[PDB]
RNA sequence: GAAAUUGUUGAAAGGGAAGGGCAUUUGAUCAGACAUGGUGUUUUGUGCCCUCUGCUCCUUGUGGGUAGGGGAAUCUCGCAU
RNA sequence: GGAAUACUGCCAGCUGGGACUGAGGACUGCGACGUAAGUCAAGGAUGCUGGCAUAAUGGUUAUAUGCCGCCCGUCUUGAAACACGGACCAAGGAGUCUAACGUCUAUGCGAGUGUUUGGGUGUAAAACCCAUACGCGUAAUGAAAGUGAACGUAGGUUGGGGCCUCGCAAGAGGUGCACAAUCGACCGAUCCUGAGGAUGGAUUUGAGUAAGAGCAUAGCUGUUGGGACCCGAAAG
RNA sequence: AAGCUCGUAUCAGUUUUAUGA
């Protein structure tokens, strides 16, 4: 009915994309080499 | 005695029983079904993280054992643009107007990707003073397609916001999630012209933070905006989104 | 593409009424093109004499269809025989009639072909002469 | 039939028909449920339809059959509802088993509100107004206005 | 008893143009409920209420109208306080 | 030799400040969180609080202020123009009617169709009935004279809306309407053969037959004539 | 404007390769 964005929104970026539950928890943007 | 139900109503509730356990039954198959989907669309997008990851890595890799053998490291052929449109609808030559009707920039500040062969570089060279092109990121495609991609289901710009929606039309395909259908636009695939033309045109909006430039209509190359950026239409994009 | 009919006669909007009903339901392509041939304009629905049913009913193995003119059945004198078919139309004219009912078969409205076939099984549709 | 008793009435005239500025039709016929008339919503079209009325305080609802289509002396056929709401309403739902739920709850809601309608009683036991309606008659203003002038 | 047009009175404006559109201030001025409850308990008092006896129109139970008495110590069933 | 730090780029990092919007209207769906029970920022705003009837508020007119706004219409030419029309107000005022011939749509009936010149009847120019005729169509091929449409599921093939069998489907096979393409035939007419024109060959031809679609009313409208959209000329 | 086949591989003010003056 309406656009959720995800980027924003955290929820409607879980329904997208379940793997964001662990790309938050083990950071994966905040990677040390 | 007592009163009995209509022998149209007495088929009604039977009927409708029928129906009722068949469609119980059905939805019950399909909580798991889709349980069990999400599954593998989970580890697909964790293949494809190790993979983008990897990717990049081997490019450094390269770069820093070429400096250190002495020799130099050719890096890999730009095989995606990203072509928006920077000039107006009027006052436009027939023979570029004619190619951007056939890129799918209709309007102005559209936008959409292209497969970079031998044909299109010359397509590109006609409507150059018309179109800001360069290679996107994985991140400009990733912001692309959740904020500003849509679907062509039959005819209809469908907003995505769910996988099941790609997953129906585009299951033919191999592509099944919103990240299948990233992953077949950053590395061009074996069926980018299905995931490029089931995503509608993009509609962007004037870059937030302006073009830069104070006169727009001349090459990058000389303090303009079109032409070929390369690079830093990664940085206007994301302004334009 | 046509839409509504152009007819004033509410028993024919009354099949209109009916037919699209099993247009969209059956999801069978019989109805669709019953459905559109009823839009059709008076000189765009012309009339199947009965010698073109039974031209129709020496075709192979079509001893038991139910022939279905969506135009008027109208009668004709230079034939003497006619098998005994279920003959469905719009009008059917007396001569016409007379004909059908005494060689052995019925004639029979739209909507009592709606009843015996919904799907449209085992049947053909004729349409009249235009050129 | 009834079918072709609708169409007639639909266009064709409904001769108790009101257009509505807001183009919203209303049939009249004192026998609706709702004001507003629709197909199966108008007591003409249809042919099983139940109402509540009023004659006096007694609201009856009546009912009419598709039996007596041949005799419209006695079409509706009508049952006086206590007066209690709550044993009204369950009167209601006993009469209609076994129809359409637009005549279940819509009976229902006819009797809620005529019953409504008795508060009427409240405005005429709570009355003794010192007010009442008076017409001017634009002779009498004049008579009243002419006059003055000419008493000054 | 319309408009053009004319006088009077009142209001407003007027440094070589007025009338129009978007927006607003000031001045003048007109609107702006014979709206009054709703709900849940408690005194009573009545009736189409309970109860005793009936009478009458018709069509299927899930009917309608209408008298004579009694009775609230059961009953909110309704309406009045 | 030892760390940094700018710069470029990323974060499905965190935490604020402001504006605008609140569409939709029982529940279904994609989800997250929770061991579960559930709950939630998850298919579009809810909750609390205040201002009221001599109200609250909302509008009209009059002018002021900021910004904007060439005199309407007709007729030319490449547009601007020029020019012609306009003192103001009321009322009047211009594509009509008819005939001939079509177009399409609707209605009636249908190889037919058309009552209304008439007669009968009538509650009276209405309505209701109808005889005999006639109109148009129903069977064609030619120039004076004629002939006449089945080798036939009124054809052989190919397609061809549909329908039937199989297949979950995807497909395949069968029958195939109108129609189209191809091969032909019947009928009449061809170029000859000459028994007045028999007979057999040469080939094509066709508002030809394939196995009827018209007639009438009405509406929309076109064409032409009627004064013919209205007004305006030198005349005999 | 309507009717008829189709709804497609029917095309395009475009690029590319191929093959000539």
């Amino acid at each position: 009915v309406l656009k959720k964005n995800p980027l924003k929104n955290k929820q409607v970026l879980l329904r997208l994309n379940p793997y964001a539950k662990v790309f938050a928890a083990e950071k994966l943007g905040s990677k040390k080499a | 005695e007592k009163i009995l139900t209509p022998e149209s109503q007495l088929k009604k509730s039977k009927a409708q029983q029928k129906t009722a356990e068949q469609v119980a039954a059905e939805r019950a198959a399909r909580k798991a079904a889709n349980k069990e989907k999400r599954a593998i669309i989970l580890e697909r997008n964790a293949a494809y993280q190790k993979e983008y990851e990897t990717a990049e890595r081997n490019i450094i890799q390269a770069k820093r054992d070429a400096k250190a053998a002495g020799s130099y490291y050719v890096e890999a052929q730009h095989k995606l643009v990203f072509v928006v449109r920077i000039k107006g609808i009027n006052k436009i030559p027939p023979k570029p107007r004619k190619v951007l009707q056939l890129l799918r920039l209709t309007r102005i500040n559209s936008g959409t990707f292209v497969k970079v062969t031998k044909a299109t570089l010359e397509l590109l060279k006609l409507i150059e003073p018309y179109v800001a092109y360069g290679y996107p990121s994985y991140s400009t495609i990733r912001q692309l397609v959740y904020k500003r991609g849509f679907g062509k289901i039959n005819k209809q710009r469908v907003p995505l916001s769910d996988n099941a929606i790609i997953e129906a039309n585009l299951g033919k395909y191999g592509i099944l999630s919103i990240d299948d259908l990233i992953h077949e636009i950053i590395t061009v695939g074996p069926h980018f012209k299905q995931a490029n033309n089931f995503l509608w045109p993009f509609k962007l909006s004037n870059p937030s933070g302006g073009w830069g430039v104070p006169r727009k209509f001349k090459h990058f190359i000389q303090g303009g905006s079109f032409g070929n950026r390369e690079e830093f239409i990664n940085k206007l994009v994301k302004s334009m989104n | 593409h046509r839409t509504a009919p152009k007819s004033d006669n509410v028993y024919l909007k009354l099949l209109v009424k009916l037919y699209t009903f099993l247009a969209r339901r059956t999801d069978a392509p019989f109805n669709k093109v019953v459905l559109k041939a009823l839009f059709l304009s008076k000189i765009n629905r012309p009339p199947v004499s009965v010698s073109r049913i039974a031209r129709a009913l020496k075709q192979e193995g079509a001893a038991n269809k139910t022939v279905v003119v969506v135009g008027t059945v109208t009668d004709d004198a230079r034939i003497f025989e006619f098998p005994k078919t279920t003959v469905a139309a719009l009008r059917f004219t007396a001569g016409a009639r007379a004909k059908i009912v005494k060689a052995g078969g019925e004639c029979i409205t739209l909507d009592q072909l709606a009843v015996r076939a919904p799907k449209g099984q085992n049947t053909l549709i004729l349409r009249g002469p235009r050129n | 039939s009834d079918e072709i008793v609708w169409q007639v009435i639909n266009q064709s005239f409904c001769s108790h028909r009101i257009k509505a500025p807001n183009g919203q039709n209303f049939c009249r016929n004192e026998y609706n449920v709702t004001g507003l008339c629709t197909r199966q919503s108008c007591p003409l079209a249809n042919s099983k339809y139940a109402t509540v009325k009023c004659d006096n305080g007694k609201l009856y609802l009546y009912m009419k059959t598709p039996e007596r289509a041949h005799t419209p002396a006695k079409l509706w056929e009508r049952i006086k509802l206590s007066k209690n709401y709550t044993k009204a309403l369950q009167q209601i739902d006993e009469h209609l088993l076994h129809w359409s739920k637009f005549f279940r709850h819509k009976c229902k809601q006819r009797f809620t509100k005529l019953t409504q309608v008795m508060i009427t009683e409240r405005r005429l036991a709570l009355r003794e107004e010192e007010r009442h309606y008076v017409g001017v008659a634009p002779k009498v203003k004049r008579r009243e206005q002419n006059r003055e002038r000419k008493a000054l």
